[PDB]
């Protein structure tokens, strides 16, 4: 399947993730819509791993998208800006413990 | 130790200065 890479927008200098890393989490799908809760909307890719991802602040679960799950912003190495959140499970029992969720239009190739 | 939060992203910050820069830096 797909494997190719998907690399920071805005500087272009660095790969972040590929295809191949993609996987369906829930019931919507590998990306869908989320609101975060000031009303901005974003479509998130849910990917095994990435790379090249530098994390601001400490994990928190408010207003997860993925309950069960928290969240710590992800930022690209090179130019800092926001490309999506690591995501780290609250309890053993969940599967996968960890994985990130992606920024659509922080992204090259568009998904 | 990080009270100023991002309303677009979550991101946390000491400095409301720095913050002030993260939000312009979405556009
Ligand atoms: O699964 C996800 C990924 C992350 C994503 N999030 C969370 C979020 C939170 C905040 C936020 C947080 C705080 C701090 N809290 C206040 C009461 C307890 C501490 C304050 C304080 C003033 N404004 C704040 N805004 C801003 C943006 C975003 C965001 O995109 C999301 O919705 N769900
Ligand atoms: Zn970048
Ligand atoms: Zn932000």
């Amino acid at each position: 399947g797909p494997s190719t890479s998907l690399s920071c927008k805005q500087c272009q200098e660095t790969e972040i993730t590929t295809k191949n890393e993609i996987f369906s989490l829930s019931l919507s799908g590998p990306m869908a819509a989320y609101v975060n809760p000031h009303g901005y909307v974003h479509e998130t890719l849910t990917v095994y791993k990435a790379s090249n991802l530098n994390l601001i602040g400490r994990p928190s679960t408010e207003h997860s998208w993925f309950p069960g799950y928290a969240w710590t912003v992800a930022q690209c190495k090179i130019c800092a800006s926001h490309i999506g959140w690591k995501f780290t499970a609250t309890k053993k029992d969940m599967s996968p413990q960890k994985f990130w969720g992606l920024t659509r239009s922080a992204l090259l190739p568009t998904i | 130790e990080r009270p100023f939060h991002c309303n677009q992203c979550g991101a946390s910050f000491t400095q409301k200065g720095n913050l002030l820069r993260h939000i312009k830096l979405h556009s």
